[PDB]
């Protein structure tokens, strides 16, 4: 519940010397993947990384990627968004697209497997639409019309009946898919776009936001809980990665920061190392201390918590 | 330019 009181700093453990706009870890923490403006879903074998840096997967796309999701119960299973609206589910031994849903009409900005249905899928975009899908169907299975642009989508981690929805509005519309005509909550805060919604457990939902805060919310009682600020983040998607315990992010200054969610002000930051970069892409390795980074020149480094 | 988040300020 409280190990911040062992960190006060980042380690480098690996370094993969563009933009990376997501880095993910598949659903056994062994292999990650890496996709971005390049068109190439890439993925690594973690262990390998860290002991060595060639990719073992690579797959071309049509579009640039926005987010990646890898599937919590068939391995080889990965999903992409991409700039052209279609959310694809690929297979990463085979190198084929499983699926290829088309329906978004503008670039889609997220994709997320549900963790606990594991066939289902969501996607938000800037066609003001959440779709959500099932593998084994060609058309989206639930639609919902927002009125403005879907950052980010993720769904519940216990619960496949709710999603969080961070909307360029400036609001979290948490809905239960079984009745969409209203969001169960919506939760106002964040005075700009809301970039991305991650959830540290089944009631504790964390959102990045152009705001340059991160926020913290309960969705069992509908309540604010806190607001992390000591990061720059006016402008891009920079990374959002939780855990029980901690909040990962980015920041326009080329800096990781990392929050303990009890504590409002970074526990640490990481320089990635003339030059205005930005941090693009962040995942921790589960609830352990190492996590995965990846910045606008493509760099990757693997950090871990550190005392 | 390509991962900036949209900004909204219509109805």
């Amino acid at each position: 519940a409280m190990t911040f009181t062992r960190y006060s700093r980042l380690r480098v453990i690996a370094e993969i010397r563009n933009i990376v706009s997501s880095i993910e870890f598949d659903r056994d923490d062994e292999l990650f993947a890496t996709a971005g403006v390049s068109r190439c879903i890439k993925v690594f074998d973690f262990s390998s990384v860290v002991n060595e840096q060639c990719p073992i997967v690579e797959m071309s796309t049509r579009s640039k990627l926005s987010c990646l999701s890898w599937n919590k119960h068939e391995k080889n299973h990965i999903a992409s968004s991409d700039y052209e609206g279609i959310v694809t589910v690929w297979d990463v031994t085979t190198r084929q697209s499983l699926m290829e849903y088309e329906e978004h009409e503008k670039r889609a900005w997220s994709v997320d497997f549900s963790r606990t249905e594991p066939s289902m899928l969501v996607s938000g975009s800037d066609d003001c639409k959440v779709k959500v899908w099932c593998t084994r169907q060609e058309a989206s299975v639930i639609n919902i019309d927002m009125k403005a642009n879907i950052c980010c989508v993720k769904y519940n981690p216990g619960s496949s009946n709710y999603i969080a929805v961070g909307s360029a509005d400036h609001h979290i519309h948490y809905y239960d898919l079984r009745n969409i005509s209203q969001p169960l909550h919506v939760f106002s805060g964040h005075k700009k776009a809301v970039s991305y919604v991650k959830f540290l457990s089944n009631n504790e939902l964390a959102s990045a936001s152009t705001d340059s805060t991160l926020r913290l919310w309960d969705v069992k009682d509908n309540l604010p809980v806190r607001t992390f600020r000591g990061h720059t983040n006016e402008k891009n998607f920079v990374g959002l990665t939780v855990n029980s315990e901690y909040l990962a992010c980015g920041s326009e200054t080329n800096e990781v920061y990392v929050y303990h969610k009890e504590i409002t002000r970074p526990v640490t930051s990481h320089r990635f190392g003339a030059g205005s970069y930005f941090i693009s892409a962040v995942c921790w390795k589960s609830d352990s201390p190492t996590m995965l980074t990846a910045n606008s020149q493509g760099t990757i480094k693997v950090l871990v918590l550190a005392a | 330019e390509i991962r900036r988040v949209p900004e909204f300020g219509g109805y």
